[PDB]
RNA sequence: GCGCGGAUAGCUCAGUCGGUAGAGCAGGGGAUUCAUAAUCCCCGUGUCCUUGGUUCGAUUCCGAGUCCGCGCACCA
RNA sequence: GUGAAUGGGUGCGGACAGGCAUGCUUCUUUGCCACGACAGGAGGCUGUGUAACAGCAGUUCUCCCCGUCUUCUGAGCAUGUU
RNA sequence: AUUGCUCAGGCAGAACAGAAAUCUCCCAGGGAGGAGAAGGCCAAAGGUGCUGCUGAUGCUGCGACUCUCAGUACGAGUCCGAAACGUG
RNA sequence: GCGUACGGCCAUACUACCGGGAAUACACCUGAACCCGUUCGAUUUCAGAAGUUAAGCCUGGUCAGGCCCAGUUAGUACUGAGGUGGGCGACCACUUGGGAACACUGGGUGCUGUACGCUU
């Protein structure tokens, strides 16, 4: 649909999900910090692989 | 139209929806805008203050200024051969958080979580392309398709 | 001659319906918009409101944060959980409303960590206490929400408000709606407000009804007599409940407060 | 036992009809000479200061302007309401007519001279006719009258012309005309 | 005498001869109009800004804070690692 | 086609910038007169062309259509 | 009360994206002390390579948990890192 | 500005009183009202009673804007900062 | 399986009629010394707890009215692009794309968040 009702409902669901995002954003920030730690680890493992193969 | 008022030719434009009258709810007021946010400038006729001009009715702008009850938005407007960056100071009843970047942000978060955790396949979003060859066993027997006889009654039913 | 039916199919088809909580007679949406609408400069900084509601047999107070999913409730306090603090009878009094407000204030200040910093007033006066700030965290600020109740000079809504103000919550308030206040002159009567806080009106009425008319005192006030309460111990009962609340705010059982 | 339970339901105690209010109304059509005396006599009948009603629309046929005070009235509730209702029904000899009852149950009756109501002095104000309108209720009717969490009375609890007539028959021991 | 006044005929053509662009798209927009509290706060913030060397040593100190715990636990794990590797061998 | 004015009791005219209306004559009753007229004492007579906001009320306010009359209609 | 076709605004990323740590503020917040004090355990864990996950490397490792001490408001602007 | 209330119209009822005076009950999404043209908007209300007020020029040689537009002015209007106030 | 307080979306939630409701409640309910407000303690304020689920509220039913959903209307109407297509025109067909609406048929008749409880 494209009704005013449908569009307003989609906007209300958008605002709901933005609220839930902000509500679980601290937990997400912890998870994302750990993910950057793992990305650091992956990068340095690749660097060690290259330096040992060279 | 020999009358260029601030609300000229807005009978259908600033009309509410069928069974949609009333001032906006608390979801309109609990929204949160930051500078740089994308927002649809969508006038709410139930609030006669802070309204934008009718020339920014379906325009998506970006937030440049946040005041107590209103928000500043930068909307591009083609004048004749230019584009000008109109600055509107519109209350937050006549503006909505624009989902114009929702798919892009979903895709970016997906690809970044992929390249951070090692799961997923990093959307690239190609079009819908041609299909390959199939062999299509398909028990179903074909239905005879063809033109049919003309019947004046079955056309001009009464 | 019949009546032209007005609740037509077209009437029902084109009729728009009120909001649900307004049909229920429960939410004042104009006051709701005005109170909860937060300055857009405070990005997702909610307005905490002391929503106070009253029923025939209970008085509820809540610190509420309005969100789009729903309202988030912090440190509620009901006038039926005063018995676990030693307020057995006369709940929903002006005394009971003040007591439940003070309980709420203590509970929210504990939950926040400001209970040992902002104490308010312990010996309940009748005068004006405005929570003075200190060096670190400012006192909790909440905004009064009366809802559909009628505000009058001497209402239990404002009994609860005075309770939380004394308990230490920085609710903005004037005294213009308190039992002592005189609208004509523009001045409070701290002694009559204190007497109403400690239920001196109920105790004096009970002494009057024991002096004269010793049958209405059993018609009304029957469970005042069923319990071990007497006109003359009501004030110090409420004083002891105030002390007990301030001692153990987040108490739910009688083992916390008594049996020591 | 459906019949037993429903008979007991309708014989609940909270279904006892009371007198919500009694309205004493005197529409004179004049603007201060007879109206002050109408106010005084209605405040002698009732025990509270009356309220003065003004004319909606200037009607050059009844000699009434707009906002011009033309009537006076009072709402009594409770003990004095029952007493004054008894007085009016005594004036009418406790008989009444079916048309005097509304579709919602409330009833009314007008009297021509008020001295018979037990008022002593006639000529200081003058004989005044008036309308006694009695509005009935059961205890429970405030759900429509309050503001917060208000509903509206259910069809079983609403009073009808039939039971209003029969209640006015039993209490006051009277007659109802065709 | 009597003219044919208004027309919008060749206007899109003239308007599209050269590309319809915004003049300054990457340029910053002035701070004039921005809310006064935010402008004052930007000014005072920048006034209070520390220097990059002080910031570098601050971040260094913050990193060194939990070091005695981290290095110890990490070396313990690194010591227990070869046992894990030799167990994973037996698979 | 243009611009304007007007429709008020049987006749002729007032009242036309919002709190129901008049003047003269007329008509009906009484009187004077032998009788009529004049004269005296009285009386009734008008949804103010017809249609709509109507400020609470409109002859009296605006808005169309009827009916009557007026003026303009040049260089062509 | 519905509502096209054709249209209009916006968005579709660096190799400036995205993430992470930290700073400052007289602005905001109840949200400061704190750029502070204290701190245990479990662990074939983590990464590259693979549907055979074997193999290979060890980087202030992974999880309880970005812990506890009443428990740590945001926003804007910057400093670094990737 | 607080605050209480709900409008047009209608059924039914009450002495004079009737079609139309005033009173009572039920129904009523707005068919009312908001000065006026039309349109939009609005129901525990941008209606209305009562009351309190004067924010009917937010101190300046005081801002960014929007409609108009040449992206000029006047005008009109939106949004802010903070003095002093009204109401609560 | 529910109650209350505050809500979000604002009829699958409303309107009418017929029934049922354990507990906590909520509610009706009782009085006027005080605070307070009224022409009237009706509203309202205060103070209570004798009674009742009668009503409010919740809940079950209705080929109820409404509302919602799916099908269907219907590739119908309309329509962007194209033709040295037809037709005197009115307008219609074709090529290449897009594609409804009412009606009709039938089904359904709130979901849920935070807190405090009941049910244990």
């Amino acid at each position: 649909n494209n009704c005013f009702r449908r569009v307003y409902h989609s906007n209300w669901e958008y605002l709901l999900s933005l609220e839930k995002e902000a509500d679980a954003e601290p937990k997400q920030k912890a998870l994302r910090y750990k993910q950057e730690k793992k990305q650091q680890f992956r990068e340095k493992g690749l660097k060690l692989a290259a330096a040992k193969t060279a | 139209p020999h009358s260029w008022g601030k609300k000229a030719r807005t009978r259908d434009l600033f009309s509410k929806g069928f069974r949609c009258h009333g001032r906006p709810s608390l979801s309109t007021y609990l929204a949160v805008f930051k500078i740089g946010d994308y927002v649809d400038v969508v006038t709410d006729p139930s609030v006669q203050k802070g309204q934008p001009s009718k020339v920014f009715q379906g325009k998506t702008g970006t937030v440049w200024n946040v005041t107590p009850r209103a928000v500043g938005v930068l909307v591009n407007k083609r004048v004749r051969g230019r584009i000008v960056r109109k600055k509107i100071s519109v209350r937050t009843e006549h503006v909505r958080k624009s989902r114009c970047q929702q798919d892009f942000k979903e895709r970016v978060r997906h690809n970044e979580l992929v390249k951070r955790t090692g799961v997923g396949k990093k959307i690239k979003r190609q079009p819908v392309g041609p299909r390959e060859g199939q062999l299509l066993k398909l028990r179903k027997k074909p239905i005879p398709l063809g033109a049919k006889k003309f019947v004046f009654s079955e056309v001009y039913n009464f | 001659m019949f009546v032209k039916i007005v609740k037509n199919r077209s009437y029902f088809s084109r009729l728009q319906i009120k909001y649900r909580r307004r049909r229920e007679g429960k939410t004042n949406y104009r006051k709701r918009r005005l109170l909860v609408a937060q300055d857009k400069n405070k990005y997702n900084t909610p307005k905490h409101r002391l929503c106070v509601r009253m029923s025939n047999k209970d008085i509820t107070a809540q610190i509420i944060i309005a969100k789009i999913q729903g309202d988030v409730v912090l440190a509620a306090a009901y006038a039926h959980e005063l018995p676990i603090h030693g307020a057995v009878v006369g709940l929903t009094n002006f005394a009971g409303a003040y007591a439940t407000g003070l309980l709420l204030a203590r509970r929210i200040l504990t939950k926040l960590g400001l209970a040992d910093k902002y104490v308010g007033v312990a010996e309940a006066n009748g005068e004006e206490y405005h929570v003075e700030a200190q060096e670190g965290r400012r006192p909790f600020k909440a905004f009064m929400d009366t809802g559909l109740a009628r505000v009058t000079t001497g209402a239990r809504i404002f009994a609860v408000l005075k309770g939380v103000v004394d308990g230490g919550v920085n609710v903005p308030h004037s005294m213009k709606r308190f039992p002592g206040y005189n609208r004509d002159k523009g001045e409070m009567d701290s002694e009559t407000l204190r007497e109403r806080i400690f239920a001196g009106h109920v105790a004096e009425y009970q002494k009057m009804l024991i002096r004269e008319e010793p049958e209405k005192y059993q018609e009304v006030y029957s469970q005042y007599i069923a319990k071990g309460v007497k006109p003359g111990e009501v004030e110090d009962m409420w004083a002891n409940c105030h002390a007990s609340i301030r001692a153990n705010p987040m108490a739910k059982l009688l083992s916390e407060t008594f049996e020591v | 036992n459906k019949a037993s339970k429903r008979l007991k339901k309708l014989q609940n105690p909270m279904r006892e009809i009371r007198v919500a209010k009694l309205i004493i109304n005197i529409c004179v059509g004049e603007s201060g000479d007879r109206l002050t005396r109408a106010a005084k006599v209605v405040e002698q009948l009732t025990g509270q200061t009356p309220v003065l009603s003004k004319a909606r629309l200037t009607i050059r046929s009844f000699n009434i302007r707009r906002n011009e005070k033309i009537a006076v009235h009072c709402t009594v509730r409770g003990q004095k309401a029952e007493e004054l209702l008894e007085r009016g029904l005594k004036v009418k000899e406790f008989e009444l007519k079916k048309k005097n009852f509304s579709k919602n149950g409330n009833f009314g009756f007008g009297i021509n001279e008020h001295i018979d109501l037990g008022i002593k002095y006639d000529p200081n104000t003058g004989i005044y006719g008036m309308d006694f309108y009695v509005v009935l209720e059961r205890r429970g009717f405030r759900v429509a009258r309050k503001k917060r969490k208000s509903g509206k009375v259910g069809k079983a609890h609403k009073i009808t012309k039939k039971e209003s007539i029969k209640w006015f028959i039993e209490k006051f021991d009277g007659i109802v005309t065709d | 005498a009597k003219s044919k006044n208004h027309t919008n005929h060749n206007q899109n053509y003239k308007d599209h001869r050269h590309p319809i662009r915004l003049k300054g798209r990457r340029n910053q927009i002035s701070s004039k109009g921005l809310e006064q509290k935010l402008k004052k706060n930007r000014k005072k913030s920048r006034k209070g800004f520390l220097t990059p060397d002080v910031q570098k040593e601050i971040r260094e100190k913050r990193s060194k804070k939990g070091e005695a715990r981290r290095l110890k636990s990490y070396e313990k794990f690194k010591a227990k690692l070869p046992i894990w590797k030799a167990k994973h061998k037996a698979a």
